[PDB]
RNA sequence: CUCUAACUAUAAAAAUCUCUCUUCUC
RNA sequence: GAAUCUGGUCAAACUUGGUCAUUUAGAGGAACUAAAAGUCGUAACAAGGUUUCCGUAGGUGAACCUGCGGAAGGAUCAUUA
RNA sequence: GGAUAGUGGCCUACCAUGGUUUCAACGGGUAACGGGGAAUAAGGGUUCGAUUCCGGAGAGGGAGCCUGAGAAACGGCUACCACAUCCAAGGAAGGCAGCAGGCGCGCAAAUUACCCAAUCCUAAUUCAGGGAGGUAGUGACAAUAAAUAACGAUACAGGGCCCAUUCGGGUCUUGUAAUUGGAAUGAGUACAAUGUAAAUACCUUAACGAGGAACAACUGGAGGGCAAGUCUGGUGCCAGCAGCCGCGGUAAUUCCAGCUCCAGUAGCGUAUAUUAAAGUUGUUGCAGUUAAAAAGCUCGUAGUUGAACUUUGGGUCUGGUUGUCCGGUCCGACUUUAUGUCGCGCACUGGUUUUCAACCGGAUCUUUCCUUCUGGCUAACCUGUACUCCUUGUGGGUGCAGGCGAACCAGGACUUUUACUUUGAAAAAAUUAGAGUGUUCAAAGCAGGCGAAAGCUCGAAUAUAUUAGCAUGGAAUAAUGGAAUAGGACGUUUGGUUCUAUUUUGUUGGUUUCUAGGACCAUCGUAAUGAUUAAUAGGGACGGUCGGGGGCAUCAGUAUUCAAUUGUCAGAGGUGAAAUUCUUGGAUUUAUUGAAGACUAACUACUGCGAAAGCAUUUGCCAAGGACGUUUUCAUUAAUCAAGAACGAAAGUUAGGGGAUCGAAGAUGAUCAGAUACCGUCGUAGUCUUAACCAUAAACUAUGCCGACUAGGGAUCGGGUGGUGUUUUUCUUAUGACCCACUCGGCACCUUACGAGAAAUCAAAGUCUUUGGGUUCUGGGGGGAGUAUGGUCGCAAGGCUGAAACUUAAAGGAAUUG
């Protein structure tokens, strides 16, 4: 209930189930998962939908569960994990996005200041990942590089 | 955000004694805890308690009976030296016929007294009596 | 819980807050600052000798009516000049114009005691001898 | 043990004041 | 092997300005205190007799007045009358 | 390279452009020499440390140097500057912050004394010398013990009284009286002697030395704080007292005196400084709603802090320490003695497996490792070789090849690193603590004690310093690191490589061997081959939403003010009341309309959105956001934040646009004693905008943010679940709209104290003397004052930062009665 840049106070999110193990009634197999993941990241899909496609067409509860190894990992392990990860390439997509709002439009301040916290979360997101050294110690946030980065 | 959980613990502990109930639920339930409520157990302060796995840093619950009247911690570990353990007794413990330092030496999480004996000394958790 | 932090690493901010705190008291101040020094009539000083310039007598606050016998003394130390209290009943006699008297403190760390305006300082000794020893005549003014 | 009704609506001007305050124990 | 003497070297110190710091006067100016039996008003404390106060701007013997936004520390916690 | 005794930018030559810093560098101040320590004292601390010891520096300020082992010496020289001295005017000589003493300064500090007796030191060395030093002189800096009377016998009295005929003996004692006696003793003098280098002085002691024992004790106070007077006289808000409150105005418990009394007492009073009081510096341990004090809000580097998780159990043996039950040992009641006896329920020392119970360890078994080998050394018996000393008995051995290494060495080998904590070596003496010790006691000192008096002796103990360093045992808490491209770990693997070199073939030079020794490189297998959860922490994806969030562009509404046309006709505005003003050129109203600019009524609420300002006509576009749903994804990415930044009401400032209303200035008409104020009519700037500034508000919930818990009652907004629910109508159903129940989040609200506050009151202002979840900012009585100055921002207005001198005993908060 936190709201790291904004004043809110939600708790809305999911409770995992207590049995790490498969569920009783599921029949597919786990290499057919897998196959399932890797076609849907062939077809150009970020993990997050992955996992949605699978929850909702198909009987998948979670990839750990079944697998045994999450959905970034499986496609890491097969090599289609994308050079920047998915959160930080989204927070990219909508700063670009306020950006060009903002260059069509001069007079709109909220959206400066959007902009402004959407960026503070850039920095955060990519000194985290910078550490982990998922990306290079080079890299960082300018304009016209979201916009490459993003095209 | 949750900085000392042991904190919380004892905080819950002594709002659920304050207002007369017999037991507590601690969520976020870590060793610390764990080995103080078996101290305060081990000396008679509290009563029954239990740890509830979630595969989520599991809780506890806490039976009490009425017979402990304040926990607390010491939110700095101090590294408290042999020589100021009966100084932190004073300055917290109520009288020196009882009462117990609950601190944490190299020898595990033990009472002031207990410690005392194995003439050792470490950081100091918190204080109960 | 409180204002101040209480990290085991927090030493440095907790010193620091300090030492800006103490700027506000008043005697921590003034003794840092040397304000006794630089601005106080005597620095540092207990008693200090001067030169009586002329014999006036200032008139008491609102609920004391009374004309309380001062003199005015330009202090030889330094070259200040300072209104000072002669502390008796038959005391103003006493002392006489152009003489060496040797003030002491008021003893209201140097601010007005009583009804007296403007005034910080008594009168222990004059030309070498003690207005007290004076007052019960035991011993007499040389009047050099 | 059963219910939602009645209603108003005046403003003229008017400044100032000197002393002196005094114990509560079976 | 003395005086003397060539070049350095350590360099005190002198002259000349420059700079800063502390004392140091200084025509005059703007103040603030304390003293409350001066004077002109009576702003505030009650609805202080124009409710009060804040920010900002203008004005005027003086407190203060006015304009525009606020706030109740308001004189209302209240119109499903 | 030079110089140095020697390392060293210490200096030179040539290169490189580097080194420190928000963990405060650099600069400035220090009425700063550092330390051992001193004062103060519940604990934590605050202040001081020029000076008896250790270091450093200096000899008026500066530089330079000879001699030596050692000096940049100064009671050694050279020169300059400052200050000076004798002078025969040519010259010469200076260094007290050494002991004395003087001038000056200032509130502030000693005698031109004796002497090498004691401590030592220098020298050729006992002997000489030493203002080092000791002794005395002054010395109320501080510190120790302590005189100023003690006891009778008498008169004036009081209490326990034998009872109570009034009594009253005073039966039993305790004081008060210029009555009255006998004692003792010093403070002083002083034969002596001791003392001392010689003398004082002290210890001892002749002879004197107490009656008012004049051998005479003061310093402050007597309203309160604060122990002791409402006694006498004097002065009358004078004189004066009073640290503060206050007394003094003709009866002063406070001023000046006398009497009495109180406090300390050879000391007491003042002044400044400082400590405890001060929980008024608050780490322990302060407060911020209104008393002083939450930055207007949000982001954010540094700083501080940061979810849980990785062997927990057991069984045995065994070592100390306890309390156990008693053994031996024995002692208290029995008194000149004891045992038999009365047991303190054993005053010394054991069985301490008596179960017991711990309180600490040590080794052992877990798929349970504690660094392991490589030679020693094999210490030790799983060795079995020759065998058995002795009862046929594994009790017990003489002992040699394997072979036990933690019983220990001394060597290669790898060492995750810390923070933490136990122990030890260390932290000079003096000081603090503290043991022993009759300096006559004590401050002290390190002395002393015991013989028969015939030399015999125990001492000169200990602890602490909390930081830095060194060693050591521990492994909870806190942090970092492994294996994700396997470049991971092991092995008799099996292959190759630079080598390295013991010996060996004498030695020396190479060639290869061999043996043994690191890796660089493949390949071969052994293995459970290797990735903790997904926080009722966070970010992100998705879903339907929700909102007066924001921007741009459009749309409408009446209203207002003008204008056009039309209608009639004396008034219309406005006010407490009037007047200014407009009106038969027909105003005010009357109908259509038109123009402009602003605004978004009623719906509008203890309702919504937003970080705060703020946001309210319709529609479209633009992007954004909270909340909920989620068996989606990453796995600590987080909380608060110095530096830095974005927005920031109204007002105000530059320009361009507009220009309706309302209205700072101004113009007046009233009201008044005045009214250039409030009431009224006009009325520029402004209000409305596009750019650029401004950064302040009672920017208020006067309540910082994040996190947890604690108590009952309803409603309300957004979302989501269920109802055998109700109307809806599209025949039924699906929606929607309600009804009931639940849940999450939000603005809120009622009751209550069982909690908190000085209360008003707060469901947080609670979980705070039973004081510690993380974290930022601010306040230390009022005024001066948010002023001056110095920065910095601004065109300007002004914003941010921001004292002191001085003055004051209150200012202030809440509530109670008038
Ligand atoms: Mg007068
Ligand atoms: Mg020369
Ligand atoms: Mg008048
Ligand atoms: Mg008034
Ligand atoms: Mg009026
Ligand atoms: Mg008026
Ligand atoms: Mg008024
Ligand atoms: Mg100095
Ligand atoms: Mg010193
Ligand atoms: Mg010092
Ligand atoms: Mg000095
Ligand atoms: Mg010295
Ligand atoms: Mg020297
Ligand atoms: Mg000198
Ligand atoms: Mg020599
Ligand atoms: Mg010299
Ligand atoms: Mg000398
Ligand atoms: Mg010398
Ligand atoms: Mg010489
Ligand atoms: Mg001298
Ligand atoms: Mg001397
Ligand atoms: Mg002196
Ligand atoms: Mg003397
Ligand atoms: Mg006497
Ligand atoms: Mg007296
Ligand atoms: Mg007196
Ligand atoms: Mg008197
Ligand atoms: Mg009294
Ligand atoms: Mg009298
Ligand atoms: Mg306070
Ligand atoms: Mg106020
Ligand atoms: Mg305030
Ligand atoms: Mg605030
Ligand atoms: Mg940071
Ligand atoms: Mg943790
Ligand atoms: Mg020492
Ligand atoms: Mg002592
Ligand atoms: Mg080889
Ligand atoms: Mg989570
Ligand atoms: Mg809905
Ligand atoms: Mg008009
Ligand atoms: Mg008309
Ligand atoms: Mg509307
Ligand atoms: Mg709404
Ligand atoms: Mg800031
Ligand atoms: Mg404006
Ligand atoms: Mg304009
Ligand atoms: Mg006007
Ligand atoms: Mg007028
Ligand atoms: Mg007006
Ligand atoms: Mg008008
Ligand atoms: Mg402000
Ligand atoms: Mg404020
Ligand atoms: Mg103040
Ligand atoms: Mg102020
Ligand atoms: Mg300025
Ligand atoms: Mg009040």
């Amino acid at each position: 209930m936190g709201r790291m840049h904004s004043k809110g106070k939600g708790m809305s999110s999911s409770a995992i189930p207590y049995s790490r193990n498969a569920p009783a009634w599921f029949k597919g197999s786990s290499d057919g998962v897998v196959e399932q993941i890797i076609k849907y990241a062939r077809k150009g899909l970020t993990p997050s939908q992955i996992g949605v496609l699978l929850r909702d067409a198909h009987g998948v509860t979670q990839a750990k569960v079944i697998t045994g190894n999450k959905i970034l990992r499986i496609l890491k392990s097969n090599g289609l994990a994308p050079e920047i990860p998915e959160d930080l390439y989204f927070l990219i997509k909508k700063a670009v996005s306020v950006r060009k709002h903002l260059e069509r439009n001069r007079k709109d301040k909220d959206a400066k200041f959007r902009l402004i916290l959407i960026e503070s979360r850039i920095h955060r997101l990519a000194r985290y990942y910078r550490t982990v050294s998922v990306l290079p110690p080079n890299w960082k946030y300018e304009s016209a590089t979201a916009s490459a980065l993003v095209n | 955000t949750r900085t000392s959980v042991l904190a919380d613990a004892l905080n819950a502990i002594n709002n659920a004694e304050k207002t007369g109930k017999r037991q507590v639920l601690i969520r976020p339930s870590s060793k610390v805890i764990i080995k103080f409520l078996q101290v305060m157990q081990k000396h008679g302060y509290i009563g029954e308690f239990e740890y509830i796995d979630d595969h989520r840093s599991g809780k506890i619950v806490v039976q009490l009976n009425g017979r402990l009247n304040k926990c607390g911690v010491i939110s700095p570990r101090f590294n408290v030296k042999i020589a100021d353990v009966e100084k932190w007794t004073a300055n917290l413990l109520p009288a020196r016929q009882f009462g117990y330092v609950i601190l944490t030496t190299s020898a595990g999480i033990m009472d002031h007294e207990e410690a005392h004996r194995k003439h050792v000394s470490g950081k100091i958790l918190g204080f109960v009596y | 819980g409180k204002g101040k932090p209480r990290g085991l690493n927090s030493a440095r901010k907790l010193r620091v807050h300090r030492r800006n705190n103490r700027w506000a008291e008043t005697t921590y101040k003034k003794r840092l600052l040397g304000t006794a020094f630089k601005s106080s009539p005597f620095g540092g000083s207990s008693h200090a000798k001067g030169i009586v310039l002329e014999k006036i007598g200032i008139e008491s606050k609102q609920p004391n009516s009374a004309i309380r016998k001062c003199v005015r003394v330009q202090l030889i130390k330094n070259g200040k000049k300072v209104t000072a209290f002669v502390p008796n009943d038959g005391c103003l006699n006493f002392v006489d114009e152009n003489d060496e008297v040797l003030l002491a403190g008021f003893g209201r760390k140097g601010k007005a005691k009583g009804d007296i305006p403007g005034v910080r300082f008594k009168v222990v000794k004059v030309s070498g001898v003690s207005l007290l020893a004076l007052w019960k005549e035991k011993k007499e003014k040389p009047r050099s």
